[PDB]
């Protein structure tokens, strides 16, 4: 086993926080002074990704590889996911990604980003959703949108769904929610992102379609990170999905080390809410901490070449790397982390919050198993 | 007392020998009054005032018309006649 | 024009031999001619409603029913006994 | 296989290591950012219907 | 016949005027009133 | 199309068909906008 281990990072635009935390992270395994804590050193390589240009996103992907990495973490759109998921799974390099997870069963790359299919379609069963508009975008993958379909078509559901990812005028926005009010629609599920939420929100603020017979669930981990001032003032009802508690010992903990770091070393971090990718990012680390411990308690020898070789030959130790970071049981700040063959997350719980005038306050929880039990 | 249909409570009243009052629209009231076997009466005044009207989509381009067609068909007394015609011109029970 | 109605006497009725009767030659009652009178002041197709009921709002669900519902969702005029009432004029 | 970007990097550095002039072909829109990135960052031509 | 509260053509008042005659009229206060000043107030008594 | 229709004052009922698989949800398309009278359709689609 080596007496030191590095590892590659790909950060896209937009990701000063999520690379703050990675650093926090690494750091924060490599002050441990427990030696089965930590029995060896983790270095990074970090590059950041253009995300419209494949030409140099390969360059990075490839300059990683040939440096020498055990596995890459990072992030990835949807005009970028293809190229790194399939660079990954052919050289046999593990991608571990805060990223939405990919439609597509496929190996070497694990998404611990829990699936929201599964709370959705609770809450819409729970809350009595027989009808509703679904707005919805691209940008995060098809998953949602076709379970969403699924459901429809099996419980004969009156969704009418409706693509606002190409919307680039405020005056769409209003005329389909003029549309929908005519046709009396109280229910609205926003799949989309961050700042088109926020869009359609101040467009349903502007035509005053927020008073408390109005409800609408934001479909988009990061509530927080939604402007919901003015709609909470309204009345109407907010339902949200989080995977980060604050109450937690160890996000608790987290951030009192955290909002105590420097600004010129650590960007975005004290002055600046916590994403959820920023915990994500901190539990990726963990997973790839446990998983090379686990490589060197089983004795498991692990020890670049090329992107573009023919025949590309894969390098045997892959397999063993991948196996060991699917098989980690680990509490992090979302919780237990598990995956199965895919990469996937399961017994991941999903806490729903029901957002009121005094404040967001946490409706329940939602499990693979117990099926959001409310409180 | 209550009833799951109006023929049942119908029924209920005309069976009760007197023991049983129904409350019911009055324009029911009035149209079960005319048919066999004519054994039912309206007693007493409305205990509120409704109205029936015709009903068109929210920014129809049809209400306008609709409503004034609706006024004309009043002010010429067809309305009147239409439900002469259907409640007394086509009742069993006489004048 | 499609005209949503519903059966109830004397409003809306079968003819007595409407199996030979076809379009809206098969009804008779007042909405009928009230309808034929409509018509003629402002074409249409009689459409007696599925599920029968007049038209109300679903407290769980928020889904209108009846005719009332069938006017909001865009398949129908509506010349029936309905209520003029608060909830339905909004 | 458009909806494998690693075979259509494959196929487009053999073709360059090939030796060629221009290169005709057909992209989707998958596998239509790698093509012309790689077209336009090796100053390549591609004449594509 | 019927006795209403007439507006101007296109007014901002219309709808909320028609609403609350309509919410007036099934909270039983019209008819409160028109027993308050044809009846209560009347000369006559039952 | 959406530049032109700002610009011209068109009235374009814009619909997105390429994500659906199910061609009852074509078949409801097409009767909700015949419910508004729609007569001229312009259809930017695969062959397919």
């Amino acid at each position: 086993f080596p007496n030191t281990i590095s590892i590659g990072g790909l950060f896209m635009r937009n990701t000063v926080q999520e690379h703050s935390a990675f650093r926090f992270a690494v750091q924060l395994y490599n002050t441990n002074q427990n030696t089965t804590e930590k029995p060896f050193h983790l270095n990074y390589h970090v590059d950041h990704l253009d995300s419209s240009n494949s030409f140099s996103v390969t360059n990075a992907f490839c300059s990683q590889f040939s440096r020498g990495v055990y596995a890459i973490f990072g992030f990835y759109d949807q005009m970028s996911m293809n190229t790194l998921t399939s660079f990954c799974g052919a050289l046999h390099t593990s991608f571990v990604t805060p990223s939405f997870p990919t439609d597509a069963d496929v190996q070497f790359v694990i998404q611990m980003r829990p699936a929201l299919k599964g709370a959705i379609l609770s809450l819409l069963s729970y809350y009595k959703w027989e009808k509703f508009v679904y707005l919805y975008d691209t940008e995060r993958g098809f998953s949602v949108l076709q379970a969403i379909m699924e459901a429809a078509v099996q419980n004969n559901w009156q969704v009418t769904a409706r693509s606002v990812g190409n919307i680039k005028d405020v005056q769409e926005f209003r005329r389909i929610i003029e549309e929908m009010d005519r046709r009396q629609e109280k229910r609205y599920l926003i799949d989309c992102e961050v700042e088109r939420i926020n869009t359609i929100l101040e467009q349903v603020v502007i035509l005053g379609k927020h008073s408390r017979g109005y409800h609408y669930m934001l479909a988009n981990l990061g509530f927080t990170d939604i402007l919901l001032e003015r709609v909470m003032h309204g009345g109407a009802n907010i339902t949200g999905f989080q995977i980060v508690n604050n109450e937690n010992p160890m996000v608790q903990q987290f951030i009192q080390r955290w909002v105590r770091l420097d600004e010129r070393e650590f960007p975005e971090a004290k002055n600046a809410p916590l994403k959820y990718t920023s915990a994500l990012t901190h539990d990726a680390i963990l997973v790839i901490a446990e998983a090379f411990r686990y490589l060197r308690r089983q004795r498991v020898d692990v020890s670049a070449g090329d992107c573009l070789a023919n025949p590309a030959v894969p390098w045997s130790q892959g397999i063993d790397i991948e196996r060991a970071l699917k098989m980690v049981q680990v509490q992090g700040m979302t919780g237990n982390i598990q995956f199965d063959t895919y990469g996937r997350r399961t017994n991941y719980t999903i806490d729903v919050y029901e957002m009121k005038v005094s404040g967001s306050r946490k409706a329940g929880y939602w499990n693979e198993y117990e099926r959001f039990v409310p409180f | 007392v209550f009833t799951k249909t109006t023929a049942d409570g119908v029924a209920r009243v005309r069976k009760s020998k007197g023991k049983f009052a129904f409350l019911l629209e009055s324009t029911m009231n009035e149209y079960i009054e005319q048919r066999k076997p004519c054994d039912t009466m309206k007693v007493g005044g409305n205990l509120d005032s409704k109205g029936y009207g015709v009903a068109t989509p929210k920014g129809s381009a049809l209400g306008t018309p609709v409503n004034l067609a609706v006024l004309k068909l009043s002010e010429q007394g067809i309305l009147d006649k239409l439900k002469n015609k259907w409640w007394y011109d086509k009742g069993e029970c006489g004048a | 024009i499609v005209v949503t109605t519903i059966l109830e006497s004397p409003y809306v009725m079968y003819k007595k031999n409407h199996e030979q009767l076809e379009g809206n030659e098969r009804y008779e009652g007042y909405c009928v001619d009230l309808a034929y009178e409509i018509a003629k002041h402002v074409k249409y197709k009689l459409s007696i409603v599925g599920d029968g009921k007049y038209g109300a709002r679903d407290p769980e669900t928020k889904i209108w029913n009846g005719m009332v519902g069938e006017l909001v969702y865009g398949r129908a005029i509506a010349v029936a006994p309905l209520t003029i009432t608060l909830v339905r004029e909004e």
